[PDB]
């Protein structure tokens, strides 16, 4: 369990290590965003 | 042997060898499959139950809980293939 | 067919008496002893010895009776071996040794009732296969 | 090496070495003398050659030989940390095996591609020393007897065992179906298992007072295996060294 | 077999046979390549110069 | 059996360094174009 | 360096293998003979070696 | 009440569609995408 | 503890169920785990000697912490499934429980050889390309036709 | 001009019947021994105990075997994951009663495709292709790789690879399914999709492109006879095939660039394989399929079989009978 | 029919449920994560455990004094393996049962010994063995309090 | 006050989070704006140091 | 007897693929 200070932020932490994987995605998005010029 | 002629005193029936059956055969008897049954399977063939309670060490209360189910006991002519798995029949 | 009042319903002591578990009691029970108990009693069979098993026949035939819960939480405060001669309390998990095994540092009186219900509730659902084995 | 020397090495440099077969020499020949009640803490029995019975022909007469023939299980026959009280009847030194690792799969090849797999065991020995002190040129002798090779929860490839597996062979339904099925097949399908009997000699040799530990030469001639009865055992001669330890 | 072992020469006599054979090679690769210092070439994987 | 352990670790050594020598010999430069 | 350090003299490292149980411990005497250290390198891959 | 749930999806929420208005803002005001 | 001399009774092959000697003499536990025979673990150490397990140590000197670690583990071994249902691949699933020594294996193995499949392609690539024919071959100086038949 | 250089020469020469090369220098010895050890064991190899219970086995055809029974047994279970050449045993006798052929040749056979593969990229290099071949080749070498000397690696043992056979083969599959649960496992399910797919794809390839094919022969001529080595000119019509492609499932689905379709063509089975033997190379170390035993419940708490505890039991009636006699303790570890 | 939206608009079942991370009314779940409670019920943090450690530390006392035997003979293995096999539950006793500072800080000495101790033996070097056994023996028969 | 302290942190980077990479790009739009981003950066490194401050101390 | 024919069967197939290697058509343009 997190120290007692951050349990009230633990719901941002137990999003926090799947953000990398949608960095990838964004890269898709943007390339569909220019046309995949 | 194709057909080892007591079978049902190896475990199955309410009748159980002392020279042939593994220790999970003891265990229909309460109290006695852990520092009983062990001693009777530990130990070399017997000619009739009485030979049990010369068995070295035999503490008493092992020999009143033996003599508790000495009915149920018998014994018969041992037989290798079984005498040497009496500690561990194979089976879980 | 549900797990009605009937099917709920348990020997609470040596006596017989019977109680009733609440369908919350199944639950936490379920879960409790598959976190714990689990991993060596899964399916009511013991994994590392084989010989003393968790069905309700086997329980019938210790020493003292282990097929009501009290006997059980008893157990859980204080195991002995299959004949009671002696307590195996630093080779088995228990309250006795708390120290040696952490799990049982929180587990609290509902949580043994409530593990020692779902032991007993098992049997009474499946009926052959607490303890079966892979054949059933 | 003596047992004083191999207990300065430690696990790891042994490992691989193959010297945990091997089995300590005794130096400083003496003797013991034991007191009656002791017993050999530790006996270590290790085959240097072996041989099996065989008929040869030399100029056109054959006779009973013992021929050589290589092991082919790579280190496993050797024999160690054997148990035993030693006892005086008359003012013989006898000693009569109780316990530790006595028996020793092994499969020995013949000339021709012959493969004959035997159990090298020291059980239920009765050894009768030529007095008392171990001392140098001592003699024990004495018989033992061999267990069955496979015990009853072998199962043969066909699925036949003594005390689990098939009664008959499965795969032949029409040897059944006639008033006197399985018979020619019934030597096979049953499965017997009887004890055999080996004599075993030993020599002492240079033995250790100070350390309590004696050597010598045995030679043992032990009975083969038998398939369950399928085949006929051969006959099995060994010789080599031994050594052991009497606590007192 | 297990015993560890640079390499695994266990007797002198393997390493000091395995050596004349890389030996040998060097010798054969050294008759064409010998006496070179300079000659850089600054390409992209040219090396054309012998 | 010292003996055919020498010749095997000899024939390995052999064509290993045949093929670790062929490929310093300036493969790269070995090629269609020059 | 700065792992060697750690272990060393900043706290040292959990060593399953250390008398008592495993527990951390400093690595007061590390092993710095090349034959012990390159054997690892140089030993077989197969089993018994690793 | 899983108030859990209520906090596990909405984070996930934000987190899922900041990036995208990332984009947005960058096609909005035409920029060097 | 039922009272069994170990070291004396031999298994359904005549081997020994219990213990067994290495293919270099060394005395190790018998059964299929006769295959492992090199390990080296913290608590099964003690009870090794130089010539492999010591037997008068197993009959006597046994700690219960010693059993409870081999207990433990035995109930916790790598194995399981992609969902992780833990155990064997027939056990049904009530334990949930895979060990992360295989998951690192497993990964990293996967991207050990994806990588050394990387390395092949722009090995390749890079060659072809630093010798200039990494688009076609040329339709006007075909190698193929500049070189002896056969 | 040195003697070094005439030899790389001729070694690299590509006017050779067949490609020597300096990945030939490692090819050829090695193949060559392993067919050879391979041939004569096939023939001639005694029985080898594989379970190291003492209970051999026989492999070769001079010992009662056929063709599909016969196979070279892997090395004993004793041995392990130890090494063992020729001469770290006592006798070559010995060598054969342990299984060390089935390590020669597997180590040999290894060493040769991975040759085979830089065999086949240096002959790319020197005709001045596209250097890809040997990336798909790489597939059938990682499978080969798989469950020849992975697998072994994960499992402890020697005796856990591949048996050098047909019925061998068989048995290894089967207890892969009983010990691991493959079908269940996505990678195999992967693998099947490609495999299936590549024949597929094939066939319809063959059948479009020999379908369209221009009218260059009589009928009393074999119409291959038509095509003419080293032509100028493509001898199938491109437009007919993307036609009747486009009208027998949908006009938008269909290739044209044909570069792309054969592009997708090498694609398909190629990852399937690799797919296939990351799910054998993942499951040596025990990451097994999906386990879907007893997950339907109703109310009360019974269990309601699905298809999956079926598979269940046939893998628990094959796990029960493997290796019946090496078993001494209830898991399988 | 019987929903079960993520405990949001439904309820709890004897089994089917999982979103919950509650719906239990037991107490407190450690953490949303956690079936188990906190350290306040049944089992006490010092009972009686501190007489078995005691029973331990004077065991362990028991089996140091007999490393001199084994060191005066060439053996190296039993020292390694008699500090090993009983001395493991005398880490986490000792370092359970010290309260104060100089225990903590003695017991670390204790520790430095007995490390001392091993790699000595490791090395086969009779003098430190013995000289490490003897700091092992005065700290430990000094940790008695 | 950590729990909230932090709580700031993280809307501040949020909120710069949102227009760092929308600034960056559009051509031009930094260096016109560079002043407020090092003036919210230092704002960001003050919390930062505060937060810390605030765990040490309340241990 | 039949380890003769399995082995003839064996050493002609390996036979009809050296043919097959070293004695065909040569292709020409
Ligand atoms: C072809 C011929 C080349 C063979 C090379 C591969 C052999 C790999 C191997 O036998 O690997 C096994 C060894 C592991 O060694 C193990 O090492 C273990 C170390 O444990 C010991 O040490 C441990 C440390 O405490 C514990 O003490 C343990 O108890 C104790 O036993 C034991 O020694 C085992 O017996 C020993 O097998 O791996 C290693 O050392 C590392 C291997 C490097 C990685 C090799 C990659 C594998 C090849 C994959 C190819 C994919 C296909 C690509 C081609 C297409
Ligand atoms: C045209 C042809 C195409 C052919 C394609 C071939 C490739 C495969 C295609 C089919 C894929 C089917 C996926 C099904 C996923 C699923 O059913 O998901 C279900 C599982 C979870 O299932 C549950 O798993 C739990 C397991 O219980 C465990 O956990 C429980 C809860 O704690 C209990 O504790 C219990 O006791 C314990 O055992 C549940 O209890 C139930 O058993 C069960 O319902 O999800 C998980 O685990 C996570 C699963 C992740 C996905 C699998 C890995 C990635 C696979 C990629 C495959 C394609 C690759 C393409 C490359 C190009
Ligand atoms: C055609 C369709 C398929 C085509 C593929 C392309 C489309 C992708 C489709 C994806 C299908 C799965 C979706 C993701 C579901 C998921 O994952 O499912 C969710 C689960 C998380 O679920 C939790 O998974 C847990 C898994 O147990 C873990 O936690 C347990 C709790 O104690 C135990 O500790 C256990 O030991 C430990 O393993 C339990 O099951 C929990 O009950 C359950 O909630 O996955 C998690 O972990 C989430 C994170 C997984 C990342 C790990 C990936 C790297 C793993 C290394 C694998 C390398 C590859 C090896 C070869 C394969
Ligand atoms: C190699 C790195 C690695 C490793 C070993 C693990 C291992 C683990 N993670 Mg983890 N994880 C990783 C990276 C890794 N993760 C990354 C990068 C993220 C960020 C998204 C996460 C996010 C994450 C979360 C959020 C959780 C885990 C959890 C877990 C544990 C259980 C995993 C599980 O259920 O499997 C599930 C297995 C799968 C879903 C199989 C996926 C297979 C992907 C293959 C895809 C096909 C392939 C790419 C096709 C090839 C294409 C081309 C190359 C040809 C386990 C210990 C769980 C846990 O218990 O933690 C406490 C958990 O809750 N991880
Ligand atoms: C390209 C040629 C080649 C190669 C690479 C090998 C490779 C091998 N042979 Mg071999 N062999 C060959 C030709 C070759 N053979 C030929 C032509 C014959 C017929 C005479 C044989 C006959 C033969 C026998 C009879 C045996 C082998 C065995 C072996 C294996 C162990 C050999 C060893 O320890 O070498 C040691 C060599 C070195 C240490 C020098 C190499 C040093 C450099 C740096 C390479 C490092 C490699 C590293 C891992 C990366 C190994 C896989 C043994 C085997 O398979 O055991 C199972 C075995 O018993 N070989
Ligand atoms: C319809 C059902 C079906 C189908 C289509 C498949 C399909 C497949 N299974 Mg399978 N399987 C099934 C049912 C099925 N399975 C069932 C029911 C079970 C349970 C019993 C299994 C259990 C199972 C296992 C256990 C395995 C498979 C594997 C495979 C794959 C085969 C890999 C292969 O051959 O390429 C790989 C190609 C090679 C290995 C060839 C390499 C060739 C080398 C490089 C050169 C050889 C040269 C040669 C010696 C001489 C040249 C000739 C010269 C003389 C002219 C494939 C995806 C295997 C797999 O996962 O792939 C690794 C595998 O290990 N399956
Ligand atoms: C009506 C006939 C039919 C249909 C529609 C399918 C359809 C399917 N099968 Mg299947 N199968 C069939 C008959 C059929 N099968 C038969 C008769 C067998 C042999 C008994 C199999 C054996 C089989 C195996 C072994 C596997 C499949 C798999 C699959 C799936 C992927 C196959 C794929 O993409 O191939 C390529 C086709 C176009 C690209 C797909 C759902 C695979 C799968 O992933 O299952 C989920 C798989 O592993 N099937
Ligand atoms: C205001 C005074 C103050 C105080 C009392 C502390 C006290 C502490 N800081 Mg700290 N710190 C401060 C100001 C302060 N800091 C400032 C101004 C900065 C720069 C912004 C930092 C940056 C900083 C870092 C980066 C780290 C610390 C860490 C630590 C802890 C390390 C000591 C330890 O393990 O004890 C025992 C303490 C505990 C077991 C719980 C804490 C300790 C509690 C370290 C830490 O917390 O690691 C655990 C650490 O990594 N501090
Ligand atoms: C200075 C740095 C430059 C170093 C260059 C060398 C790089 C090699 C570094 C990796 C170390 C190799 C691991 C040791 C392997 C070894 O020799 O022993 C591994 C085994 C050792 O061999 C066995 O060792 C046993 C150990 O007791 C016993 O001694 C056996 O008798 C002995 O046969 O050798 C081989 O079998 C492997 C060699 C086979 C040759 C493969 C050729 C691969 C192609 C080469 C490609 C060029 C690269
Ligand atoms: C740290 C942090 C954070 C985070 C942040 C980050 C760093 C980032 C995020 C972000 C993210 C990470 C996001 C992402 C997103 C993504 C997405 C949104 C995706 C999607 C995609 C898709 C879905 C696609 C689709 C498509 C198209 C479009 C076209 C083609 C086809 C396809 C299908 C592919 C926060 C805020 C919490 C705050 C605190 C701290
Ligand atoms: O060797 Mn072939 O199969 Ca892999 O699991 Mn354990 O070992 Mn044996 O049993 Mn199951
Ligand atoms: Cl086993
Ligand atoms: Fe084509």
């Amino acid at each position: 369990k997190l120290p007692e200070a951050y349990a009230f932020l633990n719901p941002i932490v137990d999003v926090m290590p799947v953000i990398p994987v949608l960095f990838f995605l964004l890269a898709f998005v943007w390339q569909a965003a220019v046309s995949f010029r | 042997v194709i057909d080892y002629e007591n079978i049902g005193y190896l475990g199955g029936s309410s009748i159980v060898d002392i020279n042939n059956a593994n220790i999970r055969a003891y265990l229909k008897m309460p109290g006695m499959y852990p520092t009983v049954a062990g001693k009777i399977v530990s130990h070399g063939p017997y000619s009739g139950v009485s030979d049990l309670y010369k068995i070295p060490g035999l503490s008493s209360a092992e020999a009143d809980v033996i003599k508790k189910y000495e009915s149920r006991l018998t014994a018969k002519t041992p037989s290798p293939d079984y005498v040497i798995d009496r500690i561990n029949n194979g089976l879980y | 067919i549900d797990l009605d009042e009937a099917t709920r319903t348990v020997v609470v002591d040596n006596a017989g008496n019977t109680t009733v578990l609440t369908p919350e009691q199944v639950k936490r029970g379920k879960r409790l002893f598959n976190a714990t108990c689990g991993a060596c009693h899964v399916g009511g069979i013991t994994k590392t010895n084989p010989n003393v098993g968790l069905d309700p026949e086997a329980l019938s035939l210790a020493t003292p009776r282990r097929d009501n819960i009290n006997a059980l939480v008893d157990y859980i405060k204080n195991p002995t071996t299959y004949d009671g001669l002696e307590s195996i309390a630093e080779v088995h998990p228990s309250i006795k040794s708390a120290d040696i095994y952490p799990r049982m540092r929180s587990l609290t009186d509902e949580d043994l009732y409530s593990i020692a219900g779902h032991i007993m509730l098992s049997p009474k659902i499946a009926s052959e296969k607490w303890g079966g084995g892979k054949i059933y | 090496l003596t047992k004083s020397q191999i207990n300065e090495l430690s696990y790891l440099q042994v490992k691989g070495t193959g010297l945990a077969n091997r089995c300590a020499e005794v130096v400083g020949e003496d003797s013991i003398k034991p007191k009656p009640g002791a017993k050999l803490v530790d006996m270590c029995i290790e085959p240097k050659a072996w041989a099996v019975e065989e008929e040869v022909g030399k100029a056109g007469k054959t006779e009973k030989k013992f021929v050589n023939s290589k092991v082919m299980t790579r280190q496993t026959y050797t024999l160690d940390a054997i148990e035993g009280p030693i006892t005086v009847d008359g003012g013989k030194i006898t000693f009569s095996e109780k316990e530790g690792i006595d028996y020793a799969a092994t499969t020995v090849q013949l000339p021709g591609g012959e493969r004959v797999p035997f159990l090298f065991t020291v059980k239920d020995l009765v050894a009768k020393g030529n007095g008392d002190t171990f001392k140098p040129g001592f003699q024990m002798g004495g018989d033992f007897n061999t267990p069955s090779y496979r015990t009853g929860l072998f199962l043969d490839p066909k699925g036949r065992g003594g005390t689990t597996g098939y009664d008959m062979a499965v795969a032949l339904p029409a040897l059944q179906l006639g008033e006197e099925g399985d018979a020619e097949l019934f030597g096979e399908n049953n499965k017997v298992f009887d004890i055999t009997q080996g004599r075993i000699e030993m020599e002492v040799n240079k033995v250790n007072a100070e350390d309590s530990e004696i050597g010598g030469v045995f030679v043992a001639t032990q009975l083969s295996d038998t398939d369950m009865g399928s085949k006929t055992p051969k006959k099995v001669l060994t010789k080599g060294i031994f050594y052991a330890k009497v606590e007192q | 077999a297990r015993f560890a072992n640079g390499k695994p020469q266990s007797i002198e006599a393997k390493y000091i046979m395995r050596s004349p054979a890389e030996w040998d090679r060097f010798m054969r690769f050294m008759d064409r390549y010998a006496e070179a210092n300079g000659l850089g070439f600054s390409s992209x994987x040219x090396x054309x110069x012998x | 059996m010292l003996t055919l352990k020498i010749l095997v670790y000899t024939t390995v050594i052999f064509f290993v360094s045949l093929f670790i020598f062929g490929f310093l010999s300036s493969d790269p430069s070995r090629n269609p174009n020059r | 360096f700065l792992l060697v350090i750690k272990a060393m003299y900043l706290g040292g490292v959990y060593d399953t293998w250390a008398p008592g149980g495993g527990d951390v411990r400093y690595i007061t005497t590390p092993t710095l003979n090349p034959i012990v250290i390159f054997g690892y390198v140089f030993r077989s891959p197969f089993g018994g070696d690793g | 009440d899983t108030r859990l749930l209520v906090i596990a999806a909405p984070v996930l929420v934000a987190a899922s569609w900041a990036l995208f208005n990332i984009g947005r803002l960058a096609i909005q005001q035409i920029q060097r995408l | 503890r039922l009272g069994a001399n170990v070291s004396s009774a031999q298994g359904p092959t005549g081997l020994g169920k219990y213990l067994m000697r290495s293919p270099s003499g060394e005395i190790i536990f018998g059964g299929e785990t006769m295959r492992f025979w090199d390990l080296r673990a913290p608590w099964v150490e003690p009870l090794r000697g130089p010539n492999g397990l010591d037997i008068n140590k197993i009959k006597n000197d046994i700690q219960p912490w010693q059993e409870r670690r081999a207990a433990e583990y035995m109930t916790h071994a790598p194995l399981g499934s992609l969902n992780s249902v833990g155990g064997v691949a027939t056990e049904i699933n009530s334990v949930n429980y895979v060990s992360p020594r295989s998951w690192l294996c497993c990964s990293h193995f996967f991207l050990a050889f994806f990588f050394l499949v990387g390395h092949w392609w722009h090995a390749g690539r890079a060659r072809a390309a630093a010798a200039g024919f990494e688009k076609g071959i040329d339709r006007d100086f075909e190698p193929v036709l500049s070189m002896t038949p056969l | 001009v040195s003697l070094w250089e005439r030899f790389c020469a001729w070694i690299t020469s590509t006017e050779n019947r067949l490609y020597i090369g300096w990945f030939g220098c490692l090819m050829f010895p090695t193949l060559l021994t392993a067919t050879s050890c391979f041939i004569i064991a096939f023939i001639a190899a005694p029985p080898v105990d594989i379970d190291g219970i003492r209970e051999p086995v026989s492999g070769s055809l001079l010992y009662g075997n056929n063709i599909i029974s016969g196979a070279v047994v892997p090395s004993s279970n004793a041995i392990g994951m130890h090494f063992y050449p020729i001469w770290e045993a006592a006798s070559v006798d010995e060598w054969l009663y342990n299984g060390g052929p089935y390590q020669l040749i597997v180590l040999h056979f290894l060493l040769g495709v991975s040759a085979y593969m830089g065999r086949e990229w240096e002959l790319s290099y020197r005709l001045g292709m596209r250097p890809w071949i040997f990336v798909a080749f790489s597939a059938p070498v990682a499978a080969a790789s798989a469950v020849f000397l992975v697998y072994p690696i994960g499992q402890g043992s020697f005796s856990d690879g591949m048996p050098l056979g047909i019925s061998g083969t068989f048995n290894f599959m089967l207890v892969f399914q009983a010990e691991h649960n493959i079908l269940m496992h996505p990678f195999h399910m992967a693998g099947v999709a490609g495999v299936f797919g590549g024949s597929l794809f094939s066939a319809m390839h063959g059948s479009l492109v020999t379908s369209s094919l221009i009218r260059e022969t009589t009928e009393n001529e074999s119409t291959n006879y038509g095509y003419k080595f080293g032509q100028e000119e493509e001898t199938y019509n491109i437009v007919a095939a993307h036609g009747y492609f486009g009208r027998l499932i949908f006009q938008y689905a269909s290739f044209n660039n044909s570069r792309a379709l054969h592009f997708f063509l090498a694609l398909w089975p190629v990852v399937g394989i690799w797919i296939t033997a990351m799910g054998i190379s993942t499951m040596a170390f025990n990451l097994n399929g999906f386990n879907f035993n007893q997950s339907v419940v109703d109310s009360q708490g019974r269990v309601i079989n699905t298809w999956a505890d079926i598979l269940n039991r046939a893998n628990l009636g094959i796990e029960v009978m493997h290796e019946r006699n090496a078993h001494n303790f209830p898991l399988d570890l | 029919s019987v929903f079960g939206l993520i405990g949001d608009g439904t309820s709890y079942s004897e089994g089917a449920a999982y979103g919950t991370d509650q719906a239990d009314k037991l107490y407190s779940p450690y953490s949303v994560y956690s079936p188990e409670g906190e350290k306040s019920l049944y089992k006490p943090d010092s009972a009686e455990y501190l007489a078995r450690k005691k029973a331990v530390l004077a065991e362990t006392k028991n089996r140091l004094q007999k490393i001199p035997g084994y060191v005066d003979k060439k053996e190296w293995f039993n020292v390694k393996d008699e500090l090993t096999r009983y001395m493991y539950e005398t880490r986490g006793a000792v370092r359970s049962l010290s309260s104060s500072v100089t225990q903590k800080e003695k017991a670390e000495v204790f520790f430095r010994a007995l490390e001392d101790t091993y790699g000595a033996a490791t090395l086969k070097k009779g003098d430190a063995v013995k000289a490490s056994n003897d700091k092992a023996i005065a700290a430990l028969d000094a940790f008695t309090a | 006050m950590i729990t909230a302290l932090t709580a700031l942190f993280v809307l501040v980077s949020l909120a710069l989070v949102v227009t760092v990479p929308v600034a960056l790009a559009t051509p031009g739009e930094w260096e016109t704006s560079k002043d407020q981003f090092n003036k919210i950066f230092q704002l960001w490194v003050g919390l930062v140091v505060a937060i810390a401050t605030a765990d040490g101390i309340s241990t | 007897m039949e380890a003769l024919v399995y082995t003839f069967l064996l050493i002609g197939t390996l036979m009809v693929i050296f043919f097959a290697v070293f004695f065909r058509e040569t292709p020409r343009i």
